[PDB]
């Protein structure tokens, strides 16, 4: 029973496919992730991953709405981006002020744009996620991870000195 | 009052005549300076005195007097940068009759104006130093101005 759910968390976290529903900048950068020189290696019914990357206007919500309500469970979200955590830097009257407004989000990743190695985290992290909680076999409680924040705290501030503007 | 050379010294001591030569009469006491007094030195005491007998109520004389004293101070020295001279030659024009308070200031650059006119190769010799006004600060590339 212990081991066929962790069986079933790990066949889970292995296996995840997204549905890269990007909007702006942010899904350029997304489209360039999928390179050769990135090494990052569809449709929303079969799709468990929705990766929303790039502003979420007031016009452009119902679409990002009926798109999630299309997937099946189970279903997490990365947000890309500061226009799809907060609404960014358009704190304006035409864009939806975080995507988190209307769908759960299970993954933030700051940045505009992040680059796709940001991504690569989140996916790791998305993977940890998803292998320390549980779900039930058959017919949701989220484990309350450790922030990324607190836990990274040592190594950041150990940090003293800084190579310098001037150079290359 | 402002000082004359000897081509100068053939010359009435009437306010006008005194007056069109580029000087004033003053009080008609005048001092003699001989070969071996250093100009820039003379210049230096005079603004010395000047900028100690400011009152302080209007700025270009009680702002402006020291930092002619402190440039010819570094051109004695040898400490000068290149722009004194003409920082002392705006002081001059910018310390006049009418911008500051009262008459203290004017008669201050006076002897300045014209040893600067009579006498400029001294305070050209007092510049030996490039002009430096920053350091260098690690890590910010400095605005190289042309
Ligand atoms: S977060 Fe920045 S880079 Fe990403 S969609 Fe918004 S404006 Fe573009
Ligand atoms: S010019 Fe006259 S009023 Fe102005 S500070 Fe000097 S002494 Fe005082």
């Amino acid at each position: 029973m212990g081991k066929l759910n962790d069986m079933v968390n790990w066949g889970r976290k292995n296996s995840i496919w997204p549905y890269n529903f990007g909007l702006s900048c942010c899904y350029v950068e997304m489209v360039t992730s999928f390179t050769a020189v990135h090494d990052v290696a569809a449709s929303p019914r079969q799709a468990d991953l929705m990766v929303v990357a790039g502003t979420c206007f007031t016009k452009m919500a119902p679409v990002i709405q009926r798109l999630y309500d299309q997937m099946l469970e189970p279903k997490w979200v990365i947000s890309m981006g500061a226009c799809a955590n907060s609404g960014g830097m358009y704190d304006i009257y035409s864009v939806v002020q975080g995507v988190d407004k209307f769908i759960p989000v299970d993954v933030y990743i700051p940045g505009c744009p992040p680059r796709p190695e940001a991504y690569m985290q989140a996916l790791m992290l998305l993977q940890e996620s998803i292998g320390k909680e549980r779900r039930p076999l058959s017919w949701v409680y989220r484990a309350n991870m450790q922030s990324e924040r607190e836990r990274k705290r040592g190594e950041r501030i150990a940090v003293t000195n800084l190579r310098t503007p001037d150079e290359i | 009052t402002d000082f004359l050379t000897e081509a100068h010294l053939d010359l009435p001591m009437e306010f006008e005549s005194i007056g069109k030569a580029g000087s004033r009469l003053g009080t008609a006491l005048a001092m003699a300076v001989d070969h071996e007094i250093n100009m820039v030195s003379l210049v230096r005491n005079l603004e010395e005195f000047f900028a100690r007998e400011s009152c302080g109520w209007c700025t270009p004389c009680r702002d402006g007097l020291p930092w002619s004293v402190k440039i010819l101070r570094a051109l004695e020295r040898g400490e000068g940068q290149p722009g004194d001279i003409e920082t002392l030659e705006q002081l001059c024009r910018f310390l006049g009759p009418g911008k500051t308070f009262c008459a203290h200031a004017p008669g201050a650059v006076e002897p300045l104006q014209s040893a600067i006119k009579y006498f400029r190769e001294e305070f050209e010799a007092g510049i030996k130093q490039p002009f430096s006004n920053t350091h260098l600060i690690n890590g910010i590339q400095p605005n190289l101005l042309k």
